[PDB]
DNA sequence: CTCGTAGAGTCCGTGTCAAGGGAGTTATTCCGGCCTGACAAGAGGA
DNA sequence: TCCTCTTGTCAGGCCGGAATAACTCCCTATAATGCGTGACACGGACTCTACGAG
């Protein structure tokens, strides 16, 4: 509804072909917190398992 | 003339005046502030002032 | 840190010009003592003449118009010519007064700047492959270091102490044989390095020598000097502390600038040096402000004109 | 989109530093005045962050959305979406090894406490105060000794050599890198066999732990003073044109500009052999200049240009109130709404 | 047998919340002209 | 009768000189010299009390 670009678009489009589905990718804001972070000296990356 | 100018347009003190009715211009220029330069700060006030 | 070094006052001043003076021409005169830098003199003086350099890329005014100095630079190749001809005491004065008659000429400082390079990078050739060529001795021939000082130290060229170190028999001077070829052909390359040099093996140690400490001299008489008039330059900077720049930034271009005005001052033209700082150190603050200033940076003359 | 999970924090490295960036930030221009396209290669630049306009080269010679992996051969920036501005990230070269505020200042001062160093003494040392023995061989002065101007000038002329000391930050990296965690952490479990008094074992606990955790995690401590760093990507510090002529600009595009500036200084006073007390006077604004780039409220105040409100520093950019402005309280506007 | 040290306690202070003059050189926009594709109308073949 | 193949001539993108801007090298010569609430909790320093070791 607010920070993810894409999910809004695809919203916009799903809502208008009268298909209720989501999308939800991740929150700008928290994007911009990673680069905000790691403008410091300090590494935060997104792990995998 | 910046230093005049600039206490009559960017003060705390000089602001719009609420004109729509004559009871709101009158009180308002019969009003006492407690803010602004050389005076007390919300935060600051207390509860005895 | 500004207060503790007092006013260098006046007599001190000049005092430490003459200084100064001292170490600028003892460098100079310095530099006249090899036989590779009039080589290229004489080199690009022709490239001047033939065309293919500039009047004013070699000199810049001599000491005691075009016909003068293309008459001497002939007679330059000349005597230069008949001493490299009589090189086999002799060498030594004919040296000697093609340098105090190269005396004359004063370079402009890039060129300067240059022939003193080429000069360090060829003692610092000198002295990177000594430096390798005992270090490879020593560490794998275990060579004692004070046989290595007694012996080794002197020449740098001949084989005496290769063939004393191998002549002492000892079980390392047998292997000295293991890296006898490195040794040696180090030495040869050193000895065609000096060949290119062409006066010895130990000028190139007083040259070395006496450049260091023309150098450092001078640097203390500036480092005197600029530590006295700081508080001239923060004084001169007040005026523009309030032009959105900082006022240490301020004072950082102030001292740039007055550091370039003491290397170019000259008192004996007898006035105090004060005045004439002052135009270099405003000269560099305004520069700074105008350029540091403002965020979408404008030339300088547009801020002139506004 | 990835499916992930577990975030990791760890200092960063300055290789990884470079690895993330895209191109050093050497001058610092941000844009023309005549065509406000950006400047290269200063703080706003195509050829290192990324595009202007979606799919279109600088000076123009390439236009078409065909080409979309070709880097312009006058203008070194590829062509791409404009969007990828907004994640590429730079690097400045420091040439003097500045401290990290946080490491530093922060109530307990881990730098300190791994030195088991009093703060005091520290600021003593980056300010250019007192010298601090590095390695001093086989004299009668200890590893950690400080030493004021003339004390180590009585000692450097009477000690010429086996004598290692130096000053400022890059002497604290210098000192910090050379210390064995192991070997200290095995002495002080020793004193916790031995040692039998409160609070002197509770602060050795306290020792332990933090040695502990920072030879497991992998973390060098001489990471903790900074030498390569990152330049936040353009995007997220806009300069956007306000209608009318009049530009805006965020904080962090001033305390760039100064940082660089100095430190183009510094490396410049550096190459002339200028005297010891600008290069010190130097290398304190420097510090001042990172540190108030990291953290600003921790010291003097630097206010702005003529603006008198303090500018605000990254570190303020991410604590708020309360803390994540717009991730935590408040809070996200959202569309499809009414009141 | 006596003294200094160790431990405990209290008070204070900090972070965190509620002066431009210029000569030479190159860059960049701007007008003028060359060089290769593309567009129009009709005709011929299936 | 309808669809396809053909002869022929213009135009737009590209490049060159010019003219107004910019950036570095000349910048210099009397002397001027320091100036810019408030409650909480925790940690550190100082003091007091009591014990163990030489
Ligand atoms: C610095 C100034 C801040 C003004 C401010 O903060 N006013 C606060 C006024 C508050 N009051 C007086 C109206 C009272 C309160 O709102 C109500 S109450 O008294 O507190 O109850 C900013 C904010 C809007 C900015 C202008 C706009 O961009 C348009 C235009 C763009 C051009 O390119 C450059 C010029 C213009 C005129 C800008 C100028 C300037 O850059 C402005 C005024
Ligand atoms: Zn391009």
């Amino acid at each position: 509804k607010s920070d993810d670009v894409n999910g809004r678009t695809k919203m916009y489009k799903n809502i208008v072909d009268g298909n209720h589905q989501m999308e939800p990718g991740m929150p700008e804001s928290f994007n911009v917190l990673l680069k905000e972070i790691r403008s410091l000296g300090i590494n935060i990356e997104l792990e995998d398992e | 003339s910046a230093a005049v100018k600039e206490f009559f347009g960017s003060s705390q003190l000089s602001q719009f005046m609420d004109q729509n009715n004559p009871l709101s211009e009158i009180t308002h220029k019969r009003r006492i502030s407690a803010l602004g330069p050389g005076g007390l700060t919300r935060e600051r006030a207390g509860f005895e002032v | 840190e500004m207060g503790t070094v007092e006013l260098l006052t006046r007599e001190g001043e000049i005092d430490i010009a003459k200084r100064i003076e001292d170490g600028i021409n003892q460098v100079q005169c310095s530099v006249a003592e090899y036989p590779e830098a009039i080589t290229y003199l004489l080199e690009q003086y022709d490239r001047v003449e033939a065309e293919e350099a500039r009047l004013s890329d070699l000199i810049t005014g001599f000491v005691d118009d075009p016909e003068l100095a293309r008459e001497k630079f002939a007679e330059l190749r000349a005597q230069y010519v008949v001493t490299r001809d009589t090189i086999k005491a002799t060498a030594q004065e004919e040296i000697l007064k093609l340098s105090e008659v190269f005396k004359q000429f004063r370079l402009v400082p890039k060129q300067f700047d240059y022939l003193v390079n080429s000069m360090r990078v060829m003692m610092d050739r000198v002295r990177t492959q000594e430096r390798l060529i005992m270090k490879l001795c020593v560490e794998q021939c275990k060579m004692p270091k004070k046989n290595f000082i007694t012996l080794f130290t002197g020449n740098e060229t001949s084989d005496t102490w290769f063939n004393a170190a191998i002549a002492m028999n000892k079980p390392w001077s047998e292997k000295l044989h293991d890296v006898s070829e490195e040794v040696h052909r180090a030495l040869q390359k050193l000895q065609q390095i000096e060949e290119e040099t062409g006066l010895t093996i130990e000028q190139v140690k007083d040259i070395n020598r006496r450049m260091s400490i023309g150098e450092a001299k001078a640097r203390r008489a500036k480092k005197e000097m600029v530590e006295a008039n700081l508080r001239l330059v923060i004084s001169i900077a007040k005026k523009y502390t309030n032009r959105g720049l900082q006022f240490l930034d301020l004072i950082q271009e102030g001292n740039i600038g007055l550091m370039k005005a003491v290397d170019k001052f000259e008192y004996r033209r007898g006035y105090k040096f004060s005045t004439y700082a002052t135009w270099w150190i405003r000269q560099a603050i305004t520069r700074s402000i105008a350029d540091q200033a403002r965020t979408i940076r404008i030339p300088v003359h547009m801020i002139e004109t506004i | 989109t990835e499916e992930f999970d577990a975030i990791k924090i760890a200092l960063a490295s300055p290789d990884m530093i470079r690895s993330w960036s895209f191109g050093e930030v050497k001058k610092p221009e941000t844009i023309n005045y005549r065509t406000f396209k950006p400047e290269r290669d200063g703080l706003f630049c195509a050829r290192i962050f990324g595009p202007v306009k979606d799919y279109e080269c600088l000076c123009g010679k390439y236009k078409r959305l065909k080409h979309r992996g070709v880097i312009c051969e006058k203008c070194g920036v590829e062509v791409t979406q404009t969007k990828v501005r907004r994640e590429r990230m730079g690097h400045i070269e420091l040439a003097s090894p500045t401290a990290h505020i946080w490491f530093l200042k922060s109530l307990p001062s881990r730098i300190g406490l791994l030195l088991d160093m009093p703060l005091r003494d520290i600021e003593r040392v980056l300010y250019f105060e007192s010298y601090v023995v590095i390695e001093g061989g086989m004299t009668n002065l200890e590893r950690q000794q400080i030493l004021t101007e003339e004390q180590y000038l009585d000692a450097l002329e009477e000690f010429g050599d086996e004598f290692d000391a130096k000053m400022g930050a890059e002497a604290i990296q210098a000192l910090l890198k050379s210390m064995d965690l192991e070997q200290e952490c095995e002495q002080l479990r020793e004193e916790l066999n031995e040692t039998n008094s409160e609070t002197k074992r509770k602060k050795l606990t306290k020792r332990i732990k933090l040695l502990e955790a920072f030879v497991q995690s992998g973390n060098k401590p001489e990471w903790m003073i900074l030498t390569v760093l990152p330049v936040l990507p353009p995007d997220l510090r806009p300069l956007v044109p306000l209608d009318g002529g009049r530009f805006a600009t965020s904080d962090l595009n001033d305390l760039y500009r100064r940082v660089i500036n100095r430190n183009n200084r510094l490396k410049r006073l550096l190459d002339l052999a200028a005297p010891d007390i600008i290069v010190r006077n130097e290398k304190r604004m420097l510090q001042e200049a990172v540190d108030a780039l990291l953290d600003n409220g921790r010291r003097g105040r630097a206010i702005t240009g003529s603006n008198k409100r303090p500018l605000k520093s990254l570190a303020d950019m991410i604590k708020g109130k309360q803390g994540r402005f717009r991730q935590n309280l408040l809070g996200k506007r959202v569309d499809y709404s009414g009141r």
